[PDB]
């Protein structure tokens, strides 16, 4: 009642998490769709390998036999939550004009941290799936570790003729600062002071900065940054709209304990990959999601899968 | 971060404490008792440190009584302002959308005006904001949400250049609806043009929108910001002191005296025996640690033993002080409480009627001017006729009108001195009619029943 | 698609304690004594731990006296606001089924309006629900049952996006056997369309209705949720603080003081001899453990023995506190109790009548607007005329009209000032007529039989 | 939290209210529940129960609640209730409302007292042929339901206890019971009745009563009228706190009467007396009359001791009597206090709030019952039964007569309305039709 | 809320079962305490029969017609059916062999109440009790309280009905 105002000054969030839907040209989708169970699998028809065969009109001889199969996509359900927060009595307990289930700053920070956790889990799962699918490049032995745009051209090389589908890069801040420093001292002079400040990669692909820990590994010399480029709708996040929050008062001790706990869930899915629930678990951990060997490759071609990861030091 | 969209002027921050105390006084006993830590000082810090002391303080406050007269003063003053309905001059069917729902929530302009007058009486500050979405909406913003304004002498004219007010709405954009989304509206004026932005804090990020200049039906944009700050003093953004500060303070002092009086009544209010000249031997022989005090049960006492019942008598100094404060409260405005013991003869109060209803008249005129300006700006949005007014009731102390009053007003209408609309409004003022003017005209168009 | 169908917004959870307190104050002595622990502090919690302590507390509470001035206040205000009957303007034969049985249970709209205004006076919160089954019905939802709501600013318009209320029901099973089943109704507004789900839970199983949009007689669905939150302050989804809180606080304090006073009167009230300057030798000599105290019998005492018949004196501090609290309850201006000893000058209350009947006027206008809007919603359901009204009894302090008042009203009616229907409504108001207007016109059209 | 209302726990409250209405006898044979025993140790003992009997017998029951209800009924029931519609056709309903010759006005009065006392009652219009407008006591109604069907608050089931006595050849007292069973299936009315013969419940098959034309029934012919509203839910009795005040005053009066009996008589209290002096001159007998004077030894102080007035017990008794008057319940009149005319005009509305509420509730209930009776007989539906909504009625003034006739000469009040004004003012008794028949002739002169 | 709906749906029937079972058990105990008991098990074969109903009706003397209803277990009813089907006494014809109102128009209400089985294995003793109006009176106190308390500290929020 002294401040008599909501303390929004609280550092509710620091990492930039505006990475959903149109913020990435639709690379990371954040649809709100509710689905049951711990899996959401859908099956499309598999592509027949020897559909077109050489034929000998003069003599057909033996006749082979071809069969059509059916591949399965997967979407593993990930459950998160909040540790029990004992709300302090404080002195700012005047009647709150606008009601908040948790009150004070709990939800003000919880919304941002929920979005941050969703984005971090999605990025980690994308990296794991791309590494398990072979869509990975490790430019770390050569030079400083990151080139100006030759690094991106390598990912274009990896993805092939369908490189026009990749249209956005998600990168940590340090790679973009390295790119800025390289641009300022242009060895092959192609940057003037007017165009030294460029966000894209000289191919029409905007670069988006995020400080997610899922894109940084190691420390000191082993410090590595992971810049991953996504196609359209490469990483899908489905909110299950099952949020439940409670405020409980514990009694019996010298003073009352007013606890708060929240609960929600969401789905993750990477275009062209399936989560090996047999290898992993029913409710994967962020470590389990980021771990490879749990992400099988479903699409017959790497061009069909959405995304490539570029590793630079 | 300061210098943000959510920065608050210094004087508003200074006034927030007084506004909070006024709101707590308006709420009633619960707010004062819960926040009694600063209202009622602890009798001593020595026990206040200890937990036994804070338990004693809890018992002290919980026994107390909150009079709650300041809130009644407001309610009574508002009832004095609002009898029947405020009149509206100008086209009605051409402003019907504003009358039916002033802000698209089914709330008539009468009830929004009532709330605006309530806030201009309790803490004495408010604001009306006219915006376009086709229909213009007239907002109501509490004084707690006004957080920035700026004044300049533009060619010698006081021009409100900047004004940022807090805008609140429940977040419903899918997800899980963690907390409600919060909005700030930056109203700016440059070179005689009204600009605005909308700052939304979603997921911890402050979104911003491109500058837009709202334009009238004919165009030409604006030279003034469609936002008026009305208060108890005048319709200027400068903060005007709240009318209810003194009464709140007197009520708080009366509350702490009531706490002391209730403690005294609890402890010393019960008569007590106080047997004097008693020895342990006599007590243990005949009394035996228990005294029967009924009418049929008698008790003996030894030689030179004097039993005397003791309890604190009435007309004490604490009660005298709290009665003095009650008199002081009714002395500074009698809207809070009445006294049937007090006999006042009619015909004398007409001299002091002007000085007393000073706050009522000032608030009524301020709210009428603010709402007239807001309706004119809404008309500018719609391109309607500007020559309109919305004036509240300036005729306080209302009652049912006597037969002689009705005869006088009819005689005034029969002569060309009061028009039919004015006479009908006067009759409706005294509760002698309810039908509107046009319906009565159409009903009296017919011939006499006979 | 939806979250938990029961979820109480924390404001309603906070207000539940005060609502229960006010409801139990309305209940009377029974509820207060059944829950005395929350109101009457224990004189000594150290005793309260012991079983003889709880016996003492039970004996000390059962002797207390509950004034209940709050129940009398509610009754008085309700009688003043619903003297005579509310008037309906518009087609009456078409709307007659909404008047006679407004919810299908033979309850006239006037009785439901009375109950809703009673809740508005007591708790300052209520709600009218209009739905379609075939014919439409107007529901009544208490303050406790409205367990969540939502406000959003879409196109600059304050819109009620969500409003869920717990509608209590009952199961009429094959037998005569008491089951209490509940129905939760969720009201949503998406893309400017009104949507409705009922969580029937009939037979205790999932009968949750889908996305359904009730549609008008002509069609086009709805633009706004047909549910209105009327309160003592205004028709807002936000909470309106009860008008009864401070009176309930005063009655609770008076109740605890009454308990203390009753204990004092029961213990020390009876006179007691208090024989002093006595010895056991003399007692066993003459008194022998039995003293005759009738007028026909006298008893002696030894030398320097002074009998002192003691009893608790009047005008103690406890009576002083109780009296000041009762006078405070009266001062608030509430019509809880009266005093024939006091006298008031006629014509003096004519100035303060506006301030005294404030809450009454506010609740009158609020409930009138709520019922007008509900009737409009029902009309849109059945596609009748939209310009209809329901104007409660605005005039207070009603009394039988004077011969002078009758003459003035008749004179005004004969002049083209006050309509015939207005005059008839006024005559009915003063208890000078009972027949309907058209009935009297039909009977009096014929010439005098002489 | 707390249960809805009182969890339908008004049974003990209704019993207490009925005992208070009965008078001093019912309270005195209920002193154990009302007046707590001063001592439990005595309460166990037989001298303790004798002491409690002496304590309670000397008490005085004030009996203000019965006077409150009597005053409220007198204010409500002045002249007679007005009936609108065909009076000739409904005369055989009004004169014998339930086959006993008891006029509908007296049953309305009984129902009004039930509404004012404990806030509950019931009207049941059954078909025997002649419709019968029954009256059912509050305790007799023992079941009711609120299943809402077709999105509408509906009362589906209702069972009430129905009382009768048997005239067998032998004047032996035979108390036998009937349970009427009202049910509503698919919005249709069905009933069954039970006959009990000293514990022989003979059940009847479910039956479907129909109106005169047919079409059967859409709603149950039963209305539960209360002080609050005509709803099946239990409404609070209007005199709950009033009974509490009366009971508290009664126990305080018990204490006061014990004090008056014991310590009210003054005594000599011959202090400083020696038994030798007693046996010398007093001789165990003190003559106190004015003819004789009593001698006492040196330094002895006789002193008459009697308990005086203005004690705390009578203070509390006066406080509680004031509380009853303060409540505003028309229970007693005070010759000491005076009120200026016109001051009570403002608060007349508030004082008569319960009066107006009960009047309107009972009027609506009886109107609905008359509609159901007309449905059963196939008569007109536009019938009303409105009680006196104008309380505190007195003999109207001559200037008021001048006003009434002057208003009737203008076409602003009907002739029947003017006649009702005059009748209610105690200035005429003949029916308007009879007066018209007598006055249609030429003037006597 | 689906969990709570399931709780209520089962709970209504279970509360009624508990009430009825307690009432029947208390009634049997009181009747045995009062001496109003007839045992046909020791006399010949122990099975339901019309003669058994008559012998039980031999109590109450002349005012025995006030007995109305024979509440019993299902197995006694089926024993009565077996006896009636092979009518060694020429009373039942095939069209009237199934009647639930054997005792001079007194019906036989049937329920599987464990309070009536009163036995196990081959030493079971099925018990039937005939009642007058109001014989067993069960009065609820209109005090139903349901509480849902939540707890925090675990991996998931827990509830408790």
């Amino acid at each position: 009642f002294n401040d008599w105002a909501y303390k929004t000054m609280s550092e509710v969030l620091d990492q930039q998490v505006e990475l959903f839907n149109g913020a990435t040209r639709g690379a990371i989708i954040l649809r709100s769709a509710g689905n049951t169970g711990d899996l959401s699998e859908a099956a499309f028809w598999a592509k027949i390998q020897g559909l077109v065969r050489p034929r000998d009109p003069y003599s057909n001889a033996d006749v082979a036999a071809k069969d059509l199969r059916q591949l399965v996509d997967n979407t593993i359900k990930v459950a998160s939550g909040t540790p029990p927060i004992n709300i302090p009595p404080s002195m700012l307990r005047w009647i709150q004009k606008n009601p908040q289930e948790a009150g004070a700053v709990i939800g003000q920070q919880l919304a941002g941290d929920t979005m941050q956790d969703m984005l971090n889990n999605g990025l980690a799962a994308g990296k794991a799936a791309f590494t398990a699918g072979g869509a990975v490049h490790d430019i770390s032995a050569a030079g400083t570790g990151l080139m100006t745009q030759r690094a991106f051209n390598a990912a274009q090389r990896i993805f092939g003729d369908r490189s026009t589908d990749i249209q956005v890069w998600v990168s940590h801040s340090s790679p973009l600062f390295d790119l800025y420093d390289n641009a300022l001292a242009n060895a092959e002079q192609l940057y003037v002071f007017g165009t030294v400040n460029v966000r894209a990669d000289a191919f029409g692909r905007p670069i988006i900065i995020t400080d997610s820990p899922a894109l940084v590994s190691g420390a000191a010399e082993t410090l590595r940054h992971s810049t991953l480029g996504l196609t359209t709708g490469a990483i899908l996040i489905e909110q299950n709209q099952d949020f439940d929050s409670t405020v409980v008062d514990g009694t019996g001790k010298q003073n009352i304990t007013r606890q708060y706990q929240a609960e929600w869930s969401y789905n993750l899915g990477v275009n062209g990959y399936a989560y090996d629930i047999a290898t992993g678990g029913k409710a994967p951990n962020p470590t389990a999601l980021a771990t490879a060997a749990n992400w099988d490759k479903i699409s017959t071609s790497i061009k069909d899968t959405g995304g490539v990861v570029l590793v630079t030091k | 971060d300061s210098n943000n969209i959510k920065y608050v002027r210094e004087d508003a921050k200074k006034m927030h404490k007084l506004w909070a105390h006024i709101r707590m006084a308006m709420e009633g006993s619960r707010a004062i008792k819960d926040n009694a830590k600063e209202f009622v000082p602890h009798p001593d810090n020595t026990k206040a440190t200890t937990p036994e002391g804070v338990a004693r303080y809890k018992a002290y406050i919980e026994r107390a009584v909150w009079y709650g007269a300041s809130a009644n003063t407001v309610d009574g003053m508002l009832g004095q302002i609002f009898a029947r309905d405020p009149v509206f001059t100008g086209p009605e069917d051409k402003f019907d959308m504003l009358i039916n729902d002033v802000d698209g929530s089914g709330l008539s302009i009468h009830q929004q005006a009532r709330d605006s007058a309530e806030d201009a009486l309790s803490l004495g500050r408010g604001g009306l904001f006219v915006d376009y979405s086709a229909r213009p909406y007239i907002k109501f913003i509490a004084a707690e949400d006004i957080l920035n304004w700026r004044e300049r002498w533009v060619n010698g004219a006081k021009r409100t250049t900047l004004l940022v007010f807090r805008e609140e709405s429940d977040a419903d954009d899918d997800g899980y609806q963690i907390y409600k989304e919060e909005v700030w509206r930056e109203l700016r004026l440059v070179d005689g043009t009204y600009w605005q932005r909308t700052w939304r804090e979603n997921d911890g990020q402050l979104y911003v929108d491109d500058w837009i200049s709202p334009t009238k039906a004919d165009g030409s944009q604006f030279d003034e910001i469609p936002f008026v700050i009305f208060g108890s003093k005048n319709n200027d953004p400068t903060i005007d002191m709240p009318p209810m500060r003194d009464l709140v303070e007197l009520n708080i002092a009366h509350f702490r005296n009531s706490a002391d009086y209730e403690e005294a009544c609890f402890i010393c209010g019960q008569p007590t025996l106080f047997l004097s000249g008693l020895t342990e031997h006599w007590v243990k022989n005949v009394l035996g640690g228990a005294v029967v005090i009924g009418s049929r049960d008698a008790v003996p006492l030894p030689v030179n033993a004097k039993p005397e019942l003791l309890q604190a008598e009435g007309n004490g100094m604490v009660k005298e002080a709290m009665d003095q404060k009650e008199r002081q409260m009714v002395a500074l405005g009698a809207k809070l409480i009445d006294s049937d013991k007090t006999q006042r003869t009619f015909g004398e109060a007409s001299m002091e009627a002007a000085a007393q209803n000073s706050v009522l008249s000032r608030v009524s005129k301020n709210v009428s001017d603010a709402y007239t300006k807001a309706l004119r700006w809404a008309a500018m949005f719609l391109g309607l006729d500007e020559k309109i007014e919305y004036e509240l009731n300036s005729d306080f102390d209302i009652n049912k009108m006597s037969p002689e009053e009705l005869a006088a007003v009819i005689s005034a209408w029969q002569s060309n001195a009061i028009s039919f609309t004015e006479m009908r409004w006067q009759i409706k003022k005294g509760g002698r009619a309810y039908l509107e003017d046009e319906d009565m005209r159409n009903e009296s168009e017919q011939d006499d029943p006979l």
